[PDB]
């Protein structure tokens, strides 16, 4: 209790004085240039009228004029002319016009659409880094080729050369892959898109591989940047229709990766990510290196591992009255850490038919059986015997 | 009624979207309709039967819809104060279900 | 749940549920007739005890309430609690459930109020006989379950916290108010307070805090210590009763106002001292600033113990740790006396040691070359300081410097400060000498100066153990009359020695420093350096600082450069203390005029450090008030407004910048932003006062240590390109250094943008290049943080030099200043008795997670990285220790402190 | 996708078609057998019944392999009728060539390797039929066994195959006694039969009986069918009619 | 629950005030970029912005 | 293929970063050749009936 | 791929029949064989699947062929009866023939034979059972073990482990064992046999079986109680 509150002292007191301060300062900010300011706001305001007519900007000549095509219909030869340049400028811009007559009097717009909030993430995981605890010789396998390499460049020429593009984590379920893409980009800072490869399946045909090449458009300008391809495995053998998605776009998502990943274009300076269960199942030239280069297999967790895992687990948990926790590690081999998760998850389960709010010892004993018994089936040991 | 939930009833459907017009980018807009007027129970109804070229896909879509909707809600787990935007899915067997789902 | 009579045992307990029938019906009838029938009430006590127990179990609220209902009304209404006197007064415990069931279970606004107060006085009663503890305790460490009692327990702790406060804030105190009707103190509820503490530290953490700060006094933590010191090991482990211990201070360190905080931080101290680790010991003692605790820890290892043994060395290595030179003095001369060695033990205390360690992390780190090949008019300037600025350290450069060609094309004041540089090459580090010499016994007089810095700067690795130290050189050159030359010599040995306030040093310095009746610019220095001196360490707030501040207002206003550096001097002197600086703040305002107010609102922010949040708003009201003035109108004059409105803008981010650093420790992120927002109230309320701000908020940042380091810097960087004063820059840089090259490169590619893009006078230009330098230091050679390290909310003595300059516009006299930026962090190795260079493994960590720590006590989980690596800055900063595999164990506990490994090999 | 024919795995070594022909079962009647050491009963369940069903006349779910080994059947009646044969005539076969009547490991194993061989060979069927096999040999005493359509066998203290076989095993080992009587054998089996089957009433006619013993008269092995009349009575003894 | 139970109540309050801070912060915008040659367009462009001829 | 002719470069310099050498030398190009070799043939498709003779 | 069917060839040159029948294997119950110098020793775990399963009837998961060379399965249980039986009709068949014996290498190769057999054609799927077989020779006393496949390829090692979890048995059995010095005292072997299945039991003691080879006919099948003993060494030292 009196440890949360050293925490909950600082954090309380300075953000709402800041707060406090903002508020009153709004005033204030015009205070010390308004002569400047109030004289650029005058001048910016003469020229340009109201309303001011958006239209949505087609492409500039560079030579003082543009074209334009409005969404109230008309398209008109502007003049790129007064608080508005030719670096401000490039395609799919949304420009202000003067109404009365179309000068570009500037730009303050460039995106609005639905589309792009798909790919951003308004985040908030409950696990961050050191909560992927062992397995630890192989994070820092992933470190090496996404964090490490933005956190310092120093380490990537004082070796030279390119810092290795891209990673795939692959193997067997529950062994902690979706938890590390969310938690190594929680460490760097660097803007997570995330879409899953059971989205990059369309529903309408064609339109598949526009959605591919909005993942790094998106990711180009926002970068650097982590993009989170989730489970790619959903490529070979899962789609959607079949006479309006079709064989050729399966194909085709996957040609227009390889353009965007290591294509003319290249895309330097995003670092990617795929997850997938299987790597045998993935397209050989996808896992051609130099667009992911080296791969990280996981196992269903060691022996001596699973006790990281639990530990993580039963931190958030009310302890074992007994303790016979260290046992019940023993007994598992050959097992996933979601084993691990879906064994407290059922030791407070078996806890919540009770409807008491405390744990128990021998509630992990049972609970270890329960999820056993739903894992194997009746005609595995009914083929079998 | 009991815990004061919008029951939102999903399916695929392309009558839910006046303007992506599809069921496979509308996974990502549910959650935030399903905000709005939170507290909510999600069902997504896996019938595998429903469509006409969605059994011919993969013997249903379903499940891919199901798959999309997991994850996403996985990240923001804390994003009003724990959950509240629940996910009731539904199959007549789990036979006819993904090992991973 | 439904009644189902006595039929068996079972549903005896759901005939009760209901309705009581040995609880309600006999017991009350029973009382209320004969008074042989208290015998058979004594009996059925234990039975009505039990049949509380097995009904724990059920929780819902209405089968308690209605229950127990007609016995909470008997307490007043048929026994009266006098009927038969003892009698009520031990049939109390079943009887005190049944008052919380209507507080915590049932909520009726008007019953939830009035007995709160019922239950505080029958809690005070109850705790004479001690059953009230058990009544605690039953419910404390459960016995069932219940939704209930996760709540009601609290309840009844709720009583005591309530009371204990309230004495403070109403004078009244006691059972006078009726707010709890209960006694503050008396020999009833003393013992009852000291009882329910030693289950609740047991099992929770909770109430142990409440009546500490509550009583108000050092005496409810020394009541403490006691039970902890028999905790200390059998119960559980040091480190865990350590995790309480230095909280102790932390949760209400920045809630102890100056008499308070020291008082407290005290005990501390002792419990670690009481507790086997001595390294937990140091840790606290150097955070009081008081040169009693320090010889506690030194002489309890080297006293003891005739033979060398390990204790020797170890208490060598615990006084070294501090640079700030404090700790080293009081050490010395202890290890003379006892004599077991000289030679080992004098080297081992003193920063003479730390030179040789550094050769090895050097050896790693090499050398890259990078300083601008300009020269001729200002550009041939920038480059020579530019040198010093890459090769800070000890470094070997030797051959650059023999070309003494570029060296004499230095002209004018460029001359001091390109021989100072000179000197930065070899800083911390005792050869190097040899090239100063040279120009000192020829030319001018201003490289003879100059001289004089670099010797400074140079001595500041060695200067203790009577090996040359910086006393020795510069005692001569003060007694020379020349204004120049003295004032060169007496910076210089103040930069040297640091926090040390050793006999010969303290006492040249000591007639000095009180002339300023003739009028000398330069005569700066003479405060500056004494004010440097008295940092690190507890101030007697000297009498000779003091007296010439005023005497200089007296004798002239001509100087306005003078009198602002002489405003700082005062308020950096007071440094290191607080409690006797609310003193002095009066001592200075008892002789008004507004130029004396400017001192006034410096030296606020000292006296009222590590409790400012009075400080805040007073330094933002003082912004306001000009501006606020010109409003009524709107419906000699000039060094005095100056000297006003700077000061105010310097101390409002100074009062900050301490508070930072002491305080819990989440906040960091958020006080850098006040600052934004400072200068944000500045960006349309003072034209001149902007140009100020820009300034300080670069040191505002280095002194804060903030978390966030990529984006704001950065940002704020872009908007002051266009903006006056290049100075801005520099600022900046001194922050951004972190763990070089992680931070630093989006400053030298920024930076360098402005720089290398615009030129349109080589003044502005200079104040760029010496920015960028300074940033990097090639492949992590050493790092540099305000803050000890030893303690991250330490800060240090040496990074004051760097502190001060950022007040002022820019001037080429500034510069000579400049060239000083001390305050070095050692890279930790793994020693032995033969002295190993060589670390084994460390786990370095990012972010801390442990909810258990602020600070944050190394995870045991880490990230695994090779040996003979500087110890990491920010995202770097927790540091495990591995060697346990290889078994090694630390005897010095490092958590990311500056302090050297040391382990022992059985 | 796998649930082809017979020769092809599944990439998880499993043989699609072996672990239909278990389903198959549990769309026919509940059957048990329980050992005890007094006797063993054999009880069956009828998977369907109508009005004017004859089922009075004649038994279809008991069959009599030889005269010390009997077999209940659970499962299409149409793959058990080819398999029955081919049993039986196997028993008398043994009969004569070695004067003793068969060994019930002997017939086990044998139509083990039968059901095994219509998966493994050609282009046949498997079947998908459960045989509880309860015999009388001189080595072993009492036998229960009881043989998958896979084409495996193994030995029981009780056991129950046909519809509802989960929950019908589970009551069934809840009042499982080690020693018995045959007497609360017979009790057992209406017990669960009841909970078990989703018709109103257990009746008689919905019941077949056979009892193998040693005790009903030592020196010689009699095989004692319940006739319709034995059977209602006992319905009455444990008061479910 | 009250000890750990109280203390996260106060960490929602906190949280609430840092949303207002992102709503109270962007309050100026203000992002009309255009510099310093561009205050001569603007007379020049009083004059194309009475023309018929754009 | 070239690619792989950049996974023993990538490679051979990230043992460069762990071990604090600036440099690369000739024994650290041999573990990086042996690492690409041996871990491409897992990702593709092998299935022998070699695995027990 | 290539699953469709077992004749054609797969441009992988895996037949995926006898991969998936390998697959199968693991299904069953492990089964762990260890040489010595004087013995071999053939251990099997016996799974019980209920409380209700007899031990007075219910077969070993351990079948002699002969008697002299001992086998254990691995794999579907339907399939190991056939080809346990098949085994036995060459085997007693080779007397006939020679008035000699079995030899455990004549022995190997028929097993693998009937195996490579199913294979070749068409129109039969592959045993899906691995066989451990282990004995000695009648001519000599130096100890012998083989093993047969799905694919109809044999092979000796000096100890192998079939069945659940093979991998983990594996590597503990390379880490114990020493190929230098076999154990050459018949009871230190078997207690090598016992840790190994003691892994894969997790807990049990009354369903780890063990079986023993000797020379000179001599194969016993060891006590419940005998076993117990074993385990009590074990349990004790770690
Ligand atoms: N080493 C570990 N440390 C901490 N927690 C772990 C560890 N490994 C696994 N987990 C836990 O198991 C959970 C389930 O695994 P997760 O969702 O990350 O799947 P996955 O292996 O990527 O599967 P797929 O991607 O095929 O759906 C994790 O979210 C985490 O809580
Ligand atoms: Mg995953």
């Amino acid at each position: 209790t009196r440890c949360k509150l050293k925490l909950l002292r600082m954090e309380r007191i300075k953000d709402h004085l800041l707060l406090e301060e903002e508020f009153v300062s709004n005033s204030e900010i015009l205070k010390p240039f308004e002569k400047k300011q109030e004289e650029e706001k005058k001048q910016l305001e003469e020229i340009r009228g109201n309303p001011l007519s958006i239209g949505t900007l087609e492409e500039i000549i560079d030579d003082d004029h543009a074209i334009v095509t409005s969404p109230t219909m008309p398209d008109y030869y502007v003049s790129i002319l007064s608080f508005v340049d030719k670096e401000l400028l490039e395609p799919g811009c949304s420009v202000l016009l003067h109404h009365k007559t179309m000068s570009i009097v500037g730009v303050l717009q460039d995106d609005a659409d639905p589309m792009v909030s798909v790919m951003k993430m308004d985040k908030s995981p409950t696990e961050s880094y050191s909560d992927i605890g062992g397995l630890e010789s192989q994070i820092q396998e992933i470190k090496e080729s996404v964090e490490l390499p933005l956190t310092h460049p120093e380490l990537y020429e004082e070796m030279g050369i390119k810092p290795p593009k891209g990673v795939i984590l692959y193997g067997a379920p529950g062994t902690g892959k979706t938890l590390l893409a969310k938690a190594v980009a929680n460490q760097t800072s660097a803007t997570f898109l995330r879409i899953v490869g059971s989205e990059l399946i369309q529903k309408y045909l064609g339109d598949g591989p526009r959605l591919c090449r909005q993942i790094f458009k998106v990711a180009g300008e926002n970068a650097p940047s982590i993009v989170f391809i989730d489970e790619i495995d959903a490529i070979g053998t899962k789609r959607y229709d079949s006479n309006s998605g079709g064989e050729r776009e399966i194909q085709r998502t996957m040609l227009e990766l390889l353009n965007q990943l290591d294509g003319f274009d290249d895309r330097g300076d995003v670092k990617v990510i795929m997850a997938t269960n299987k790597i045998e199942t993935l397209d050989p030239a996808l896992i051609r290196p130099g667009r992911i280069d080296r791969k990280i297999l996981f196992e269903n967790p060691d022996l001596s591992t699973k006790k990281k895992i639990l530990g993580i687990h039963t931190s958030k948990m009310n302890l074992s009255e007994d303790v016979n926790l260290e046992t019940l590690v023993t007994t598992k081999d050959d097992l996933s850490g979601a084993d691990i998760q879906a064994m407290c998850t059922e030791a407070g389960l078996l806890a919540l038919r009770e409807r008491r709010m405390q744990v128990t010892a021998e509630d992990f004993k049972q609970a270890k059986e329960r999820v056993m018994k739903n894992k194997v089936e009746e005609n595995l040991e009914g083929l079998y015997l | 009624h009991h815990t004061d939930c919008k029951f939102i009833r999903v399916s695929g459907a392309e009558l839910v979207q006046k303007y992506i017009g599809e069921g496979s980018r509308m996974v990502r807009e549910l959650f935030v309709m399903a905000r709005e007027h939170a507290p909510s129970i999600i069902f997504m109804d896996e019938i595998d039967s429903i469509g006409s070229t969605r059994v011919e896909g993969s013997g249903g879509g379903d499940s891919e819809v199901q798959r999309t909707m997991l994850e996403l809600l996985n990240q923001l787990d804390g994003f009003e104060t724990s959950k509240n935007i629940k996910i009731i899915m539904a199959t007549n067997r789990l036979d006819i279900l993904d090992p991973a789902l | 749940m439904v009644d189902e009579s006595d039929k068996k045992q079972q549903t005896i307990d759901e005939q009760s549920q209901i309705s009581p029938e040995k609880q309600t019906p006999n017991k009350k009838d029973k009382k209320k007739e004969e008074e042989e029938q208290l015998s058979e009430e004594d009996a059925k006590l234990k039975t009505d005890l039990e049949l509380l127990v097995e009904r724990l179990k059920e929780d819902d609220s209405s089968l308690y309430e209605a229950s127990l209902n007609a016995l909470k009304e008997s307490i007043k209404n048929s026994t009266s609690s006098m009927t038969a006197v003892p009698k009520p007064l031990k049939f109390l415990r079943p009887t005190y459930p049944d008052l919380c069931s209507i507080y915590d279970k049932w909520t009726d606004p008007n019953l939830k109020s009035s007995l709160a107060d019922v239950l505080s006085i029958l809690a005070m009663t109850y705790s004479e006989n001690g059953k009230h503890d058990s009544l605690r305790y039953r419910l404390l460490s459960d016995v069932s379950d219940f939704e209930g009692w996760g709540h009601e327990y609290i309840r009844h702790l709720a009583l005591e916290i309530g009371e204990v406060y309230n004495d403070q804030v109403e004078k009244d105190a006691e059972d006078e108010t009726s707010s709890d009707g209960s006694k503050s103190d008396g020999s009833a509820a003393t013992s009852g307070f000291e009882f329910s503490k030693e289950d609740t530290l047991r099992l929770c953490l909770d109430i142990v805090p409440y009546f500490l700060k509550h009583n108000g006094e050092e005496d409810a933590v020394d009541l403490l210590l006691e039970i902890e010191s028999i905790d200390k090991l059998p119960q559980f482990v040091d480190e865990n009763t350590f995790q309480r211990v230095c909280q102790y201070m932390v949760a209400c360190v920045p809630l102890l106002p100056p008499p308070e905080d020291v008082a407290f931080l005290k005990t501390a101290y002792s419990i670690y001292l009481s507790q086997n680790e001595l390294t937990d010991a140091i840790a606290l003692a150097v955070r009081l600033g008081e040169e009693d605790m320090i010889r506690s820890v030194f002489d309890a290892t080297s006293d003891p113990v005739m033979h060398k043994q390990l204790a020797y060395i170890l208490a060598a290595q615990k006084t070294s740790f501090e640079y700030e030179g404090v700790q080293d003095i009081i050490g010395n001369g202890k290890l003379s006396e006892h004599f077991l060695y000289l030679a080992k033990e004098l080297n081992l205390t003193g920063p003479k040691v730390p030179e040789d360690i550094y050769k090895s992390h050097l050896d790693n780190s090499k050398s890259v070359f990078s300083s601008a090949g300009l020269d001729s008019a200002q550009q041939n300037l920038a480059s020579s300081f530019v040198n010093g600025f890459l090769n800070l350290g000890y470094c070997n450069d030797k051959l650059i410097v023999d070309n003494d060609n570029w060296v004499y094309k230095t002209k004018g004041d460029g001359m001091t400060s390109a021989v100072a540089s000179i000197g930065s090459i070899y800083q911390w580090n005792l050869d190097g000498l040899q090239q100063l010499d040279k120009y000192l016994y020829v030319d001018e007089p201003e490289v003879k100066a100059g001289a004089l810095l670099g010797i400074g700067i140079s001595a500041s690795g060695v200067h203790d153990g009577e090996v040359e130290p910086a006393l020795l050189l510069l005692q001569d050159y003060v007694t020379n009359p020349d204004t120049k030359i003295s004032s060169a010599a007496i910076l210089g040995l103040g930069i040297a020695f640091a926090g040390s306030k050793n006999d010969e040093v303290l006492g040249l310095l000591l007639p000095i420093a009180a002339s300023t009746d003739l009028p000398i610019e330069t005569a700066a220095m003479a405060s500056l350096a004494l004010a440097h001196v008295f940092v690190g360490t507890c101030n007697g707030d000297i009498t000779t600082s003091i007296m010439d501040n005023f005497l200089e207002r007296t004798a002239i206003e001509l100087k306005t450069d003078w009198v602002r550096f002489l405003a700082l001097a005062l308020g950096i002197l007071y440094m290191g203390q607080g409690e006797q600086v609310d003193d002095v703040l009066e001592t200075i305002s008892a002789i008004e005029h507004p130029m004396t107010s400017a001192i006034e609102v410096l030296v606020g922010s000292c006296a009222y450090t590590g409790t400012g949040d009075v400080l805040l708003i007073q330094d933002l009201l003082h912004r306001l008030t000009p501006k606020n003035v010109k409003g009524e109108e709107d419906a000699e004059i000039k060094s005095e407004e100056k000297k006003g409105k700077s000061s105010d803008k310097d101390a409002t981010t100074d009062g900050k910048n301490d508070d930072e650093e002491e305080e819990k420790e989440a906040g960091i992120v958020d006080e850098l932003a006040y600052a934004v927002l400072g200068i944000a109230l500045i960006a349309l309320g003072e034209d001149i006062g902007k140009e100020m701000s820009l300034r300080h908020f670069g040191h505002l940042m280095h002194y804060g240590n903030e978390h966030i380091r990529r984006m704001v810097p950065l940002a704020m960087g872009i908007v002051s390109v266009s903006d006056p004063q290049m100075k801005v820059f520099d600022t900046l840089t001194r922050f951004s250094h972190d763990a070089d090259l992680e931070v630093s490169m989006n400053s030298i590619f920024a930076m360098g943008l402005c720089g290398a893009g615009t030129n349109n006078a080589r003044l502005a230009q200079l104040l760029r290049q010496l920015a960028s330098y300074y940033s990097r230091e090639q492949d992590a050679l050493f790092i540099t943080r305000l803050a000890q390290g030893l303690l991250h909310l330490g800060k240090g003595t040496m990074t004051m030099d760097v502190f001060n300059d950022a007040h002022v516009l820019n001037k080429v006299t500034l510069a000579s200043i400049l060239t000083t930026a001390v305050g070095l962090v050692s890279p930790s190795f793994m020693l032995k008795h033969h002295q190993l260079f060589y670390m084994l493994n460390a786990g370095i960590r990012p972010k801390f997670i442990l909810a258990l720590n602020d600070e944050g006590e190394p995870i045991k989980v880490n990230v695994r990285v090779g040996q003979a690596v500087e110890t990491v800055g920010q995202a770097g900063r927790p540091k495990k220790i591995t060697g346990w595999i290889t078994q090694s164990t630390p005897v010095l506990l490092n958590h990311g402190e500056r302090a050297e490994l040391e382990t022992d090999e059985y | 996708r796998y649930d082809s024919r017979t020769t092809i795995f599944s990439p998880e070594g499993r043989l699609y078609q072996v672990e239909y022909a278990l389903e198959s079962i549990s769309h026919a009647g509940t059957a048990i057998g329980i050992m005890a050491s007094d006797g063993i009963v054999l009880a069956a369940e009828r998977k369907v019944t109508s009005t004017l069903l004859e089922q009075d006349t004649s038994t279809e779910k008991l069959y009599k392999l030889n005269d010390k080994i009997a077999v209940a059947v659970a499962g299409l009646t149409a793959d058990a009728e080819i398999l029955i044969n081919t049993a039986r005539i196997h028993a008398q076969n043994y009969l004569k060539t070695y004067n003793e009547d068969i060994p019930v490991e002997i017939l086990v194993r044998r139509l083990s390797d039968i059901k095994q061989g219509y998966t493994q060979h050609g282009g046949l069927r498997p079947f998908g039929v459960s045989f509880i096999y309860a015999g009388y040999d001189d080595r072993y005493g009492y036998q229960l066994y009881t043989s998958n359509p896979s084409g495996n066998y193994t030995g029981w203290k009780a056991i129950s195959v046909g519809a509802n076989t989960s929950a019908a095993q589970t009551l069934l080992q809840m009042d499982y006694k080690d020693d018995m009587k045959v007497d609360d054998a017979i009790e057992l089996a209406l017990k669960t039969l009841s909970k078990t089957t989703d018709s109103s009433a257990l009746t008689y006619d919905r019941l077949e009986f056979a009892t193998i013993r040693k005790g009903a008269n030592d020196g010689e092995v009699y095989q004692k069918i319940f006739k319709p009349q034995e059977i209602k009575d006992i319905l009455v003894k444990t008061g479910i009619t | 629950a009250a000890p750990y139970a109280a203390k996260l109540k106060q960490t929602e309050n906190d949280l609430k005030d840092i949303e207002a801070r992102i709503k109270e912060k962007a309050g100026v915008k203000e992002s009309d970029t255009g510099l310093a040659p561009s205050h001569l367009w603007d007379i020049m462009g009083d004059r194309q912005r009475l023309g018929e001829e754009h | 293929t070239g690619a792989e002719l950049r996974s023993v470069c990538t490679e051979a310099g990230m043992f460069a970063i762990r071990a604090r050498r600036k440099v690369a030398t000739e024994k650290d190009f041999l573990k990086a050749v042996d690492k690409v070799i041996s871990g491409y043939k897992k990702f593709s498709s092998t299935s022998r009936y070699m695995q027990y003779n | 791929g290539y699953d469709r069917a077992l004749s054609i060839f797969s441009p992988d040159g895996h037949i995926f029949q006898v991969e998936y029948a390998l697959e199968a294997v693991k299904r069953g119950t492990c089964a762990v064989g260890v040489k010595g110098k004087n013995c071999v020793v053939l251990g099997c775990e016996r799974r019980s699947t209920l409380k209700l399963q007899d031990t007075r009837i219910t077969p070993s998961k351990v079948s002699k062929i002969d008697s002299h060379v001992v086998l254990s399965f691995s794999g579907l249980n339907a399939d190991s009866r056939i080809l346990i039986e098949k085994a036995r009709v060459e085997a007693q068949s080779h007397r006939l023939t020679l008035e000699d014996p079995v030899t455990v290498e004549y022995l190997t190769r028929y097993v693998a034979g009937v195996q490579q057999r199913y294979t070749q054609s068409g129109g039969v799927r592959p045993f899906g059972v691995s066989t451990l077989i282990a004995g000695f020779d009648p001519r000599d006393d130096e100890p012998k073990l083989y093993q047969t496949e799905p694919s109809g390829i044999y092979s000796s090692w000096s100890a192998q482990t079939i069945g659940r979890n093979s991998k983990t048995v594996r590597e503990f059995l390379e880490k114990n064992y020493d190929r230098k010095e076999p154990p050459a005292t018949v009871e230190e072997c078997v207690k090598l046999t016992v840790r190994s299945l003691l892994e894969v039991v997790q807990t049990g003691a009354k369903n780890i079986e063990i079986t023993v080879v000797k020379p000179d006919s001599d194969i016993v099948a060891l006590s419940s109680e005998e076993i117990n003993q074993y385990v009590t060494q074990i349990e004790q030292e770690k």
